């Protein structure tokens, strides 16, 4: 690897309509919900050759 | 029977090292390249039964090959299993139970003896001492099927014990040959068929005692300028042993090669004992079986009183026209001797008749 | 990135393709004592006498 860099893309949103969104996600019930797709849990088990 | 042993998840380490190794003791696998295990161990079994591939198999180290019942092919130029040596090893070579096969199936005995064929052997041994051929069977050799070469050496170590012993030789146009200076080894019991040369003898003091030689065109060939002569070439030559051996159907009856053999220098006709040779001796002969097998004395070393060739205990029996007859120079009658003999009628080309007893045979000359 | 010698991103060859596989090129060899010559003689000149 000779140079790497990490693209970002800013949303031009007003000023005004920023800071409205703003206060609304600094408040504890707007909290962001994730979950992984497979939502699995990896368990490899040996068989032996034959 | 069922394995019902419960087993914990892996734990995404990075594994030990596991390794299997050894998996070979001594043996050795087909298609697996031999060079690598000849220098690894000093007996090699094979395979019982197998199917081998060999081709220019370089061995340094003395080892021991238990074939056990293997087989070994070939293609190429090549001979199999070059055996080179030192003059420093303790140890000695075993070649045993082999079935050497050639590139050939039913050899093509119509084609003359040239440089392109002189390769086709399948134990070419250099300088390696006390080598054993035992029990082993060659069959379809366009060249020779062994060729003991052996280079200068000097302070009367004659040493070089060969056995080569109860092998079976089919079509192979030259059978045991023997380069210059390999002196004091014997090859008996081994039974020829469908050969052309039995014995291309170049190095003397050997000892043949019960060879068969069936349906053969020459059983023992020496001149001047042979081929397989190696380094250290025609000196010191032709002063074995030849006892109690058989060469029937040399010229009549089941005979299939061609009598010229086209030596590097000129043609020659081929007989059941041919000898030309100005300045070696002749070898013992008893107790030997001719049917129909010629015999060509042509020059030995008789200059000083120095040796008389003798026929004892054996048998001649050539009946129809000159099958089987012996040949000799007109120079040479008064040095070929007959004493105890049985034969046919048999025709004596240049023998006087009190040379010979019993008298048998017809004596006729060919100037 | 290097990919190493393992790399053959196609299946034949790219050279002679529509060669017999089995066809030798015009060349001399050194088997055993005689240096074999093989070869494939295309134009042809002159020399009605000794050539």
């Amino acid at each position: 690897y000779t140079q790497i860099n990490l693209y970002v893309s800013f949303f031009p949103m007003n000023y005004d309509t920023q800071s409205e969104l703003e206060l609304m996600l600094r408040n504890a019930t707007n909290d962001q919900n994730f979950s992984d797709y497979l939502g699995a849990v990896n368990n490899l088990y040996q068989i032996p050759a034959g | 029977v069922e394995e019902l042993y419960v087993i914990n998840p892996i734990n995404q380490w990075p594994a030990p090292g596991s390794f299997s190794s050894q998996k070979p003791p001594g043996t050795l696998l087909p298609g697996e390249d031999p060079e690598a295990v000849f220098k690894q161990y000093h007996v090699v079994y094979l395979v019982p039964g197998a199917q081998y591939h060999w081709k220019n198999i370089l061995i340094e180290k003395p080892v021991w090959i238990y074939g056990n019942g293997a087989t070994v092919r070939t293609s190429g130029t090549g001979p199999i299993l070059r055996i080179v040596g030192n003059r420093t090893e303790k140890r000695d070579v075993r070649i045993q139970d082999i079935s050497f096969f050639g590139e050939d199936c039913t050899p093509n005995r119509m084609e003359p003896m040239s440089e392109k064929l002189v390769y086709q052997m399948a134990i070419w041994v250099t300088d390696m001492k006390r080598v054993t051929i035992k029990g082993c069977n060659f069959t379809n050799f366009a060249g020779a099927a062994v060729f003991f070469e052996e280079t200068a050496y000097n302070g009367f170590f004659w040493s070089m014990q060969h056995l080569i012993t109860e092998c079976r030789f089919t079509g192979c146009r030259i059978g045991i040959a023997n380069g210059g200076r390999s002196e004091y080894s014997t090859a008996s019991f081994n039974n020829f068929f469908d050969c052309q040369i039995c014995f291309n003898v170049v190095g003397g003091n050997w000892n043949r005692c019960g060879n068969i030689a069936a349906n053969c065109r020459c059983v023992y060939l020496h001149t001047t300028n042979m081929w397989y002569e190696g380094a250290g070439g025609n000196f010191n030559a032709a002063h074995g042993s030849f006892t109690g051996n058989t060469m029937n159907h040399c010229d009549y009856g089941g005979n299939l090669w061609p009598t010229a053999f086209q030596l590097p220098d000129r043609e020659i006709q081929l007989a059941g004992f041919y000898f030309d040779n100005a300045r070696a001796r002749c070898p013992t002969w008893t107790g030997n079986t001719q049917y129909y097998g010629d015999m060509k004395i042509l020059n030995f070393n008789q200059a000083n009183d120095a040796a008389i060739f003798v026929i004892d205990g054996c048998a001649l029996y050539g009946q129809p026209g000159d099958t089987g007859s012996i040949e000799t120079t007109a120079a040479l009658t008064d040095k070929v001797f007959i004493q105890g003999c049985q034969g046919n009628k048999v025709t004596l080309f240049n023998i006087k008749a009190a040379n010979v007893v019993p008298a048998i045979g017809t004596i006729k000359q060919k100037p | 990135l290097d990919r190493g010698p393992s790399f053959k991103p196609y299946g034949g060859t790219a050279y002679n393709p529509l060669a017999p596989k089995s066809a030798p090129i015009n060349s001399a060899f050194t088997v055993g004592n005689d240096t074999h010559f093989v070869a494939q003689l295309p134009q042809t000149y002159a020399a009605g006498g000794t050539g």
